[PDB]
């Protein structure tokens, strides 16, 4: 529709190419340097999951859409990258750290007010210093992160919203220091339930490392066209046009996946946030069936985030 | 300027000229009048591949009441072109785009305005908020504790003071021959109505304020060379700042900062290009603002290097590496009897290999 033949035809032909994934890592975020498993994760929350209806089964509409949660030291790329996450992505939404009833003047009748979530649905929303919110924000969160939808109850107004939004949150440790412990809230001090509803969780430390300094200075006092401009149009053609599907090799590899995960220890919500990573690099290969490297390339990423 | 009056500031030492003029009825305090004379100048503004970097200096002032903060803030204000001086309570930003922002009392404000303030220092927008902000902060008991930690007693979080790029302390010190000396000179301030007769006397407002604003005009260039000498004084110092718990988290925007204090060193100077004696005097001055809050050994070494694992060293090649270094072979031999009575070898009488103990 908006696009003509030539610009499908030299998606195909970028698409042919088997680095084209590494390459739009490369091509995400030029002035951020060393973060390539994060620009992939961005590049799969862009491309995101399938949406399907469960209307048939009588179950409610699952969630199809990535969450991931940043935590690291201030002063970090964590506002760089979410400036250029909120400025790139259409619809985008910036909040640092909810719908709202209005008096009408004429009628003296409430009438209500859509916040920035409900404004960003369908779009994507960045929050900054997620540790510093108010506890009675965050468990407001746990609905729009669960259900994606937002009920509200006060003043004998009752309503539902929908809030198809995909939440990129910024935090930082409360030792302001990555503290040598165990589990990611004795630095941090999240609760179970919040931690568990995020699909992918990357933490930012600076290592004592002399050559990263030696890098780090140098990318600065140094401080790819071709590529962002025609991702835009080829991301809004991959989400309108194509769909993955999945398939009985990777139903096999996920069961296998689940049941070795648990050994470590996992929640079969991992395993719903694995199917959506399958679903989205099917779609960054445009390929119409979720196969054994998306599978696999799924399983690798968590287990990287893991063991980090 | 009438070129003859940018002469007539460039004799000899103009930089400590232009340093001392500012603010010249205060004794002493030189290291903060360098300060505000590179905040008057101020860095450069690029916008390299999609992100703005400041070039404001926002310095931030915190001393025990009676060191004479206010009437410096006041001197700032009137010299500076664009300045707007406020109060906590009494509040601006706006009115002071392209200049500079002179507020006191920052200690004794809600930490409502604070919170909108941090956007400021970071964004330089609010709108648009380009200002070099000057702040001045006073202790929570009237007295600074040194037993506390800064933190504590500046009251005021550990990101606002790192968003400034400069922090000065001024401690009331008990000094007998100081205090003397400050005495006699505020006599005769008192009674001259003029200050004390200095080496030079100091510039006129206007002829300042026309040289910040020619030297404001220009945009030095960063040479490539200077590159790796920055790189390892911002790895030593970011070093030292780890290796001490007490230290302001030393994260890229120190490396902002220092490189903003030398594009203002290179504005002040008049040269296009940064020199490196710029950038010396940015941490010198970084490093005074952070601390105000035998033969015979040679030839025992020479021969160690030919220890790569063998127990007996050959006579002659020793004593070829020896004379190399430029040694005669008297010391050598009296290197070789010196650790030689110690016992640490045995040498052998045929003077052809020493086996070591």
């Amino acid at each position: 529709k908006l696009f003509s033949e030539k610009r499908v035809e030299l998606l195909k032909e970028l698409s042919r190419k088997p680095d084209i994934y590494e390459r739009l890592a490369s091509a995400l975020a030029p002035s951020i340097y060393e973060h390539e498993d994060i620009k992939k994760g961005i590049l799969l929350q862009l491309f995101g999951g399938t949406r399907k209806d469960f209307s048939h089964t009588g179950r409610g509409k699952f969630r199809a859409e990535i969450n991931i949660l940043l935590c690291g030291d201030p002063g970090t790329s964590k506002s760089q990258l979410l400036q250029y996450v909120y400025n790139l992505v259409p619809r985008g939404q910036y909040t640092s750290g909810t719908a709202y009833v209005m008096k009408d003047p004429e009628t003296r009748q409430l009438v209500l007010q859509t916040g920035a979530l409900v404004l960003s649905d369908n779009g994507i929303c960045c929050i900054d210093e997620f540790d510093k919110m108010n506890e009675s924000t965050r468990s407001v969160l746990h609905e729009v992160m669960e259900q994606q939808t937002l009920s509200i109850a006060k003043a004998g107004i009752i309503c539902q919203l929908n809030a198809r939004t995909s939440v990129l949150a910024a935090a930082n440790p409360i030792e302001s220091q990555w503290n040598p412990k165990k589990t990611t809230i004795e630095n941090i001090q999240l609760p179970h339930t919040l931690l568990s509803r995020f699909d992918l969780i990357f933490l930012m430390l600076d290592p004592q490392d002399e050559a990263y300094d030696r890098r780090l200075a140098h990318h600065l006092v140094a401080l790819e066209l071709l590529d962002m401009a025609v991702l835009k149009d080829y991301i809004a053609y991959a989400h309108s046009t194509i769909m993955p599907r999945l398939s009985e090799e990777a139903s096999q590899a996920l069961i296998e996946a689940y049941v070795d995960m648990r050994k470590i220890g996992a929640y079969p919500r991992q395993l719903e946030s694995l199917i959506r990573l399958a679903e989205a690099h099917a779609k960054v290969r445009l390929s119409n069936k979720v196969e054994a490297i998306d599978v696999e390339e799924a399983k690798r990423l968590h287990r990287e985030a893991l063991k980090q | 300027l009438t070129r003859e009056e940018l002469r007539q500031i460039a004799e000899e030492d103009f930089y400590e000229k232009l340093a001392a003029s500012i603010a010249p009825e205060i004794y002493g305090h030189e290291d903060v009048k360098k300060a505000l004379l590179l905040l008057l100048v101020g860095g450069v503004d690029q916008s390299p591949r999609g992100m703005k970097i400041r070039g404001n200096i926002n310095i931030c002032l915190m001393g025990d009441p009676g060191v004479a903060k206010s009437q410096l803030l006041s001197y700032i204000d009137r010299l500076a072109p664009r300045s707007q001086y406020t109060t906590g309570r009494g509040s601006a930003l706006v009115l002071a785009d392209q200049g500079v922002c002179c507020i006191d009392e920052f200690d004794k404000m809600a930490e409502a305005d604070r919170t909108a303030i941090h956007e400021v220092m970071e964004q330089q927008t609010i709108l648009n908020a380009r200002c070099s902000i000057l702040a001045a902060a006073n202790p929570a008991y009237g007295r600074y504790n040194p037993r506390r930690s800064l933190e504590q007693n500046i009251q005021l979080p550990a990101a606002l003071l790192s968003r400034f790029d400069l922090l000065w302390l001024i401690q009331d010190r008990p000094d007998r021959d100081n205090d003397l000396r400050l005495a006699q000179h505020i006599t005769y301030v008192h009674q001259h109505s003029r200050q004390p007769p200095s080496q030079f006397e100091p510039l006129d407002m206007k002829l300042m304020r026309r040289y910040i604003a020619m030297c404001r005009e220009k945009q030095p260039m960063v040479p490539e060379s200077l590159a790796d000498y920055i790189t390892a004084a911002y790895v030593e110092m970011r070093r030292e700042a780890w290796a001490s718990k007490d230290a302001t988290y030393t994260s890229a925007r120190t490396l902002l900062a220092i490189l903003r204090l030398s594009t203002a060193l290179a504005r002040l100077r008049m040269v296009d290009v940064v020199e490196k004696e710029d950038v010396n005097e940015a941490i010198r001055l970084m490093e005074m603002s952070k601390d105000s809050l035998r033969p015979a050994d040679v030839i025992f070494a020479t021969v160690r290097e030919l220890v790569s694992g063998g127990r007996s060293v050959r006579f002659s090649e020793a004593e070829q590496r020896c004379v190399s270094r430029g040694f005669t072979p008297a010391q050598f031999q009296a290197a070789l009897d010196e650790y030689e009575e110690l016992n640490v070898w045995q040498v052998n009488a045929s003077r052809t290999r020493i086996t070591f103990v």
